[PDB]
RNA sequence: GGCGUAAAGCGCACGCAGGCGGUUUGUUAAGUCAGAUGUGAAAUCCCCGGGCUCAACCUGGGAACUGCAUCUGAUACUGGCAAGCUUGAGUCUCGUAGAGGGGGGUAGAAUUCCAGGUGUAGCGGUGAAAUGCGUAGAGAUCUGGAGGAAUACCGGUGGCGAAGGCGGCCCCCUGGACGAAGACUGACGCUCAGGUGCGAAAGCGUGGGGAGCAAACAGGAUUAGAUACCCUGGUAGUCCACGCCGUAAACGAUGUCGACUUGGAGGUUGUGCCCUUGAGGCGUGGCUUCCGGAGCUAACGCGUUAAGUCGACCGCCUGGGG
RNA sequence: AAAAUGACA
């Protein structure tokens, strides 16, 4: 469920600052952590359905912060797309 | 004057809160009645009275409740004012004409014990008049000596004589009320916030206008 | 989410009223403050206030001439989600003249009485009466 | 114009197109507003006019044809561009309460059945009664064993979930809410046609399981008949795994998201200060039941969780029967 | 326990 410490690594290793938690960069990537590390899960649990429902909205949200950084820096974009691996 | 200070009230720890800029706050989770704004409107309306007094506008004093019952007896009936000391008959006011026939019954009554039908005729016939003579004399009391319509009502509770008020409210007669904590303000014009149902309190009042009476008609 | 922020600015008078108050309190904006300007000018309301640095606080006085209110009815005309302009000769009126209504014309806000008396014409902001 | 009860809120959510969008500064001039230029055939319409003896009827000048295009010019609003801003929305740290979900175990009460021991003549059932069970030992009672389903007490208009709904105890995978103090991101937001997902119970498909209940069915009784209610039995089903179905009085007969507007009695759940002095007292956040003021409205009633005052989108309604 | 029904004006 991507503990503290499982946590505390990624905020940095993509924030611009050690308390660089917030910007659109890391929210991304706290998002994907959660995403593709509940593959697992439902492999095993394929019929928890009230859970499968706060995955779809992390993915949902994740489709948010995508369209706005988007509009607002392409090349920024594009480099946390690949960076990461996603959008195929 | 804040004089005595005697009738700091409260009456419950429930409100109408249509008196928030009347109240304060105690240690008991329960309202602290103003005195301070209640003594420039208070001797207002004397002020007022004493205007209409020297008029001789036939001032009413309407105390129904047990402990201040006996008081209003003594400042209505004391100087030459009216009383309603018990309840109040639904529509005295309003329906004035029905009540006029009443009071002119209740004359042949008192002397139909005087000279009448008292001796010579059946007790079952003659005394029963006397139990319908103290049915009245006390529901139906100093306003006997009334001409009609009164001008000016007074009354102590604004909660248990709220239908009092209406009679008034339909017709064009101020009036003045000593509104408490669980009271209500409006309906009434003439507001005097305090404590009511204390004997030491009433007698602030009751005393402290019945002397205003007495000034306008001299 | 709020949208007509002008829309909630006027309902914090009516219910402003309706409850008797003294006076209201609600964020600022540059539109809003040019609003209250208007109806300053024309006696609804007493002299307003704009303190705030980060949360701009406007801060209006209500009216009460007698125990009664003084804004009667004051109604959102042109919302969002559909608005209305108007030229110099199809200018609203309200209650005969006894009203104004508010008109954001090409030289800043304005009334209709004024407006029309410069030749000017705009968005009908809302309805005062 | 409406949608609690008169016809009318999708069962619930996610969400592309579409609609709407906080606060400041700059700039553009597309919406918008102001003038002119050109066009808007004539007549008919309308104002002041004239001629037939009046009128109907002809006729002169205006005004109107709300329009559309260009040229000028205004910048308050909307839209575009750019730079910010923190209030909206999200993220981080500490902690809290939970029948929220998926999977795997295990306990104890009771029912049934099976193998036995004492033990006698009835047991069971009804408004009465009969069917039925029993001398082949029934019923009652004690011991041992096997199975499936459900979790008494706690338990409460208590809690969690978007809705459907969720209830012994433990474990490990997992979702969402809440609060204090702080830090960061800086419009990233609301709504949703068509789509996608979930969605009681019954039913369906392929396999397991089957104690108790029990549609269908049978016998007894009631009744004028009784294809019923009552009684004795009893099949699918109820239970598990995996796929369907997509409907309910799926109801609060009340779409989601904001802001504003007097009060009481509680519950539950964080919490930050005096009086940690022992109760407590003071505060304030989130959910929730009852009564009620203004207001609303056909009345019932609703009422800070509005059916009150407004703002944005979405669905639906148009006499009853057919 | 049993207790069904009553043309229109
Ligand atoms: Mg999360
Ligand atoms: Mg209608
Ligand atoms: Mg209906
Ligand atoms: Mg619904
Ligand atoms: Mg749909
Ligand atoms: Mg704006
Ligand atoms: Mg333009
Ligand atoms: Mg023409
Ligand atoms: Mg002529
Ligand atoms: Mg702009
Ligand atoms: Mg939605
Ligand atoms: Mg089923
Ligand atoms: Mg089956
Ligand atoms: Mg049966
Ligand atoms: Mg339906
Ligand atoms: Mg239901
Ligand atoms: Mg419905
Ligand atoms: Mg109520
Ligand atoms: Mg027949």
């Amino acid at each position: 469920s991507l503990s503290t410490e499982a946590t505390a690594k990624i905020v940095s290793e993509f924030g611009r600052d050690a308390n660089d938690t917030g910007s659109t960069e890391v929210q991304v990537a706290l998002l994907t952590a959660q995403i593709n590390h509940l593959q697992g899960h439902f492999a095993e649990h394929k019929k928890d359905h009230h859970s499968r429902r706060g995955l779809l909205r992390m993915v949902s949200q994740r489709r948010k912060l995508l369209d706005y950084l988007k509009r607002k820096d392409v090349a920024r974009y594009t480099q946390l797309i690949e960076r990461l691996g996603l959008r195929r | 004057m804040l004089k005595a200070g005697v009738h700091f009230g409260h009456q419950t720890r429930y409100w109408n809160p249509k008196m928030k800029p009347f109240i304060f706050g105690a240690r008991n989770k329960v309202h602290i009645i103003n005195l301070e704004k209640t003594v420039p409107m208070f001797n207002e309306a004397l002020a007022e009275l004493n205007k209409i007094a020297s008029r001789k506008g036939k001032i009413l004093f309407v105390g129904t409740k047990r402990a201040a019952s006996e008081a209003v007896k003594d400042a209505a009936l004391s100087c030459d004012q009216f009383f309603v000391n018990h309840r109040w008959l639904g529509g005295m006011l309003t329906n004035w004409k029905t009540v006029r026939q009443s009071i002119k019954r209740l004359k042949d009554l008192e002397t139909q014990s005087q000279d009448g039908t008292f001796d010579k005729l059946t007790k079952k016939e003659a005394l029963m008049r006397t139990r319908e003579l103290e049915k009245l004399e006390n529901s139906l009391g100093g306003i006997k000596d009334m001409g009609g319509l009164p001008d000016a009502l007074f009354v102590i509770d604004a909660d248990h004589e709220h239908i009092a008020i209406k009679e008034a409210n339909n017709l064009g007669i101020p009036v003045f009320a000593i509104v408490d904590t669980n009271s209500d303000p409006d309906g009434v014009d003439f507001v005097i916030p305090g404590n009511d149902d204390a004997i030491r309190a009433v007698t602030l009042y009751l005393g402290a206008v019945a002397a205003t009476v007495r000034e306008g008609r001299s | 989410s709020m949208q007509d922020p002008i829309a909630d600015m006027l309902t914090r008078i009516r219910n402003g009223q309706a409850a008797n108050k003294a006076a209201v309190t609600m964020p600022s904006s540059k539109l809003k403050v040019a609003i209250a300007n208007v109806l300053k000018e024309e006696g609804f309301i007493e002299d307003f206030k704009v303190e705030g640095d980060t949360k701009p606080e406007l801060e209006l006085t209500l009216k009460y001439f007698q125990g009664k209110a003084v804004v009667e009815s004051i109604q959102r005309v042109s919302r969002p989600g559909l608005r209305i302009y108007k030229r110099k000769d199809e200018l609203p009126k309200v209650m005969a003249g006894l009203g104004i209504a508010v008109v954001s014309t090409s030289k800043g806000v304005m009334t209709d009485r004024a407006a029309r008396q410069a030749g000017l014409g705009g968005e009908i902001i809302c309805y005062v009466a």
